[PDB]
C-alpha cells in the first residue's frame, strides 16, 4: 500500500546520487551511532596468478582417474593439446584374453559427442579370426549406446563385448 | 568575483571585506549596516547554495565543536585555525550566504531542524572567537559553555580530503606493476562509485562532468593544474 | 491499567498509521530534496523532518515488544508453577505453602550442587 516511496525511488532516474544521502544518513547516524559500523580492514589484491598451464581437459582426467586398474591408457603422438586433447592407447588387461588397443580419439572434453575412432580396423581385425568376430558384435553393440561417455563407458562396452563375443 | 552586481561607489566586493569593523551579534543588523541591495547576481541561486555552500556549514560547525575537546589525544584535536584571519574569512562567508538565504530559500540547513534562526548563533558563535584573534590578542569563559551546549541539530563526520603518502623511509622499497603494496564534496561520493571519477594527484577524486548547469568556474578551476595535485588521474570504478 | 492483550490490539493499528505516515513523509522529503538539487525549484514549502516520524515509529515498535515480552514472560512463569501446586489464595496454608515452596529450592540447589561437585571431582 505505501508505494509512495517506491514510485519515487523508481522516478529518480538521474545520475547525480546525492540526495538519498544528504536525505537519509543524517537520522541513521543519529539514531544508530557506530563510529566503524564493519569495524574489519579489507585491503585485498585478489588474484596474484591461478593456472597450472600442463592441465589437459579436466574432466578426461576425472574418468581416467575413475578406471579401474585393469584398463590401463596412455599417449601416442600427440594432435591432443587442448582441443582433441586425447587419442590414447587402452590395452585391456584383464584375467581373459588379450586384443588390439583401439585409438578412442574424442572431442573437448563436456561431451556433447563420444569418443570412437577405429583406426586399426584394416589390418588387425581382418587378420585373425577371433578379431574378426570381436569387431563384428562390439560394433552392434556400440551403434546402440545413447550418445556414449568417453573413457569409462566405451572402455567397458569394447571389454564387455570382447569378453562376450569370446564366448 | 561571480558577483554580477549593480554600480557601486568602489568594488562592491570588497564591502564584504570592509565588514570586519562590525557588532558581534545579530549579522542581520551588520548587513543593514554594511549593505543590502547588490549582492543579488542571479535568479537561479539554486547552483551551488545547497550542494557546495554546505561545505562552509558543516565546516563552521565542526570548527566550533573542536574547541572544548582540547584535551583530545592530538594538538589541535582535528584542526585548530588561530590565526584569526581564515576566521575573518569564515564570518564574510557567514554574511554572505545570511544575504544569499535571505534572498532565496535555498540556504545552509539547520543541519537537523528545530534552532527556534541556527545561523544566528552559529554568527555570534563565530564572532565570539573572532573578537579576540583579530590584532595580537589573548584568546578564549562563556564561550567555552556555549560551545558544550549541541542542539538537536549537529552532524558530524566530515569528508576532510587527505592524500595517502610515499613513506619510503631509509632502507628499500619493493612494488610491482600492479597490486599496490599497503605499507570532492559537490556530491562526488555515493554510497558506491557509479561515475567517472576522475581522480586526482592528492585527495581530489571529483567527478569529470559534474551533471551541472552553471557552476562550470569550479569545473574551468579544477580541470586544469591543481593544489600540486593538476596531474589528474582516471580511476575505474 | 488495561491487559497487555488490550495494549497490543490498541498499538498494533497506531504501529501501522506511524508506518504509513513515515512512508508518507519519507516520500515527500526525498522528492522535495531531489526537486532542490536536480531540477528547478517547485517545493517551495516547509516540509517535515521524518526523524521525529521515525524516532516515535521505532518508540512504538519498541514498547510494543516490551509489552508482548512482559505478557510472555508473566503467562511462562505462571504456567511452570501452576503445574507444580494447587490454587490457595483469597485449599492450602500459606505458610505450608511457604515452607514448601523454601523446601523444593532447597532439594534443587542440593541436587545441583552435589551434581556440580561430583562433576568437578570427576576430573
Amino acid at each position: 500500500q505505501p508505494l509512495l516511496d517506491a514510485v519515487l525511488a523508481n522516478i529518480r532516474s538521474p545520475v547525480f546520487n546525492h540526495s538519498l544521502y544528504r536525505t537519509f544518513v543524517p537520522a541513521m547516524m543519529a539514531i544508530h551511532g557506530p563510529p566503524i559500523v564493519s569495524p574489519v580492514v579489507c585491503s585485498r589484491k585478489r588474484r596474484f596468478e591461478e593456472d597450472e598451464r600442463q592441465s589437459i581437459p579436466n574432466v578426461l582426467q576425472g574418468e581416467v582417474a575413475r578406471l579401474d586398474p585393469k584398463f590401463l591408457v596412455n599417449l601416442d603422438p600427440s594432435h591432443c593439446s587442448n582441443n582433441g586433447t586425447v587419442h590414447l592407447i587402452c590395452k585391456l588387461d584383464d584375467k581373459d584374453l588379450p586384443s588390439v588397443p583401439p585409438l578412442e580419439l574424442s572431442v573437448p572434453a563436456d561431451y556433447p559427442a563420444q569418443s570412437p575412432m577405429w583406426i586399426d580396423r584394416q589390418w588387425q581385425y581382418d587378420a585373425n579370426p577371433f578379431l574378426q568376430s570381436v569387431h563384428r558384435c562390439m560394433t552392434s553393440r556400440l551403434l546402440q549406446l545413447p550418445d556414449k561417455h568417453s573413457v569409462t563407458a566405451l572402455l567397458n562396452t569394447w571389454a564387455q563385448s570382447i569378453h562376450q563375443a569370446c564366448l | 568575483p561571480h558577483f554580477l552586481n549593480t554600480p557601486d561607489k568602489s568594488p562592491g566586493d570588497r564591502l564584504a571585506e570592509i565588514c570586519a569593523k562590525i557588532t558581534d551579534v545579530d549579522i542581520d543588523k551588520v548587513m543593514i549596516n554594511l549593505k543590502t541591495e547588490e549582492f543579488v547576481l542571479d535568479m537561479n541561486t539554486l547552483q551551488a547554495l545547497q550542494q557546495l555552500l554546505q561545505w562552509v556549514g558543516d565546516f563552521v560547525l565542526y570548527l566550533l565543536v573542536s574547541l572544548p575537546n582540547q584535551g583530545s589525544p592530538l594538538r589541535p584535536g582535528h584542526s585548530f585555525l588561530r590565526d584569526g584571519t581564515s576566521l575573518g574569512m569564515l564570518r564574510e562567508l557567514m554574511v554572505v550566504i545570511r544575504i544569499w538565504g535571505l534572498l532565496k530559500p535555498s540556504c545552509l540547513p539547520v543541519y537537523t531542524a528545530t534552532s527556534d534562526d541556527s545561523m544566528s548563533l552559529l554568527f555570534r558563535l563565530l564572532t565570539k572567537l573572532w573578537i579576540c584573534c583579530r590584532d595580537e590578542g589573548a584568546a578564549s569563559p562563556a564561550s567555552d559553555g556555549l560551545v558544550s551546549r549541541l542542539q538537536p541539530k549537529q552532524p558530524l563526520r566530515l569528508r576532510f580530503g587527505r592524500a595517502p603518502t610515499l613513506p619510503s623511509s631509509t632502507s628499500t622499497l619493493q612494488l610491482d606493476g600492479l597490486t599496490r603494496a599497503p605499507g570532492l564534496h559537490l556530491g562526488a561520493y555515493p554510497t558506491e562509485e557509479c561515475k567517472a571519477c576522475t581522480r586526482c594527484g592528492c585527495v581530489t577524486m571529483l567527478k569529470s562532468p559534474n551533471k551541472t548547469t552553471a557552476v562550470t568556474q569550479w569545473e574551468q578551476r579544477w580541470i586544469k593544474n591543481c593544489l600540486c595535485g593538476g596531474l589528474w588521474r582516471r580511476v575505474p570504478l | 491499567d488495561f491487559d497487555p492483550v488490550q495494549r497490543y490490539k490498541m498499538l498494533i493499528p497506531q504501529l501501522k498509521e506511524s508506518l504509513q505516515t513515515l512512508m508518507k513523509v519519507a516520500a515527500q522529503n526525498l522528492i522535495q530534496n531531489t526537486n532542490i538539487d536536480n531540477g528547478q525549484k517547485s517545493s517551495d514549502a516547509p516540509l517535515q523532518r521524518f526523524d521525529k516520524c521515525l524516532e516515535e515509529f521505532y518508540a512504538l515498535c519498541d514498547q510494543l515488544e516490551l509489552c508482548l515480552r512482559l505478557a510472555h514472560e508473566c503467562l511462562s512463569q505462571s504456567c511452570d508453577s501452576a503445574k507444580h501446586s494447587p490454587t490457595l489464595v483469597p485449599s492450602l496454608p500459606y505458610p505450608q505453602y511457604l515452607a514448601v515452596i523454601k523446601a523444593q529450592i532447597t532439594c534443587a540447589k542440593d541436587i545441583h550442587t552435589a551434581l556440580l561437585d561430583c562433576a568437578n571431582k570427576v576430573t
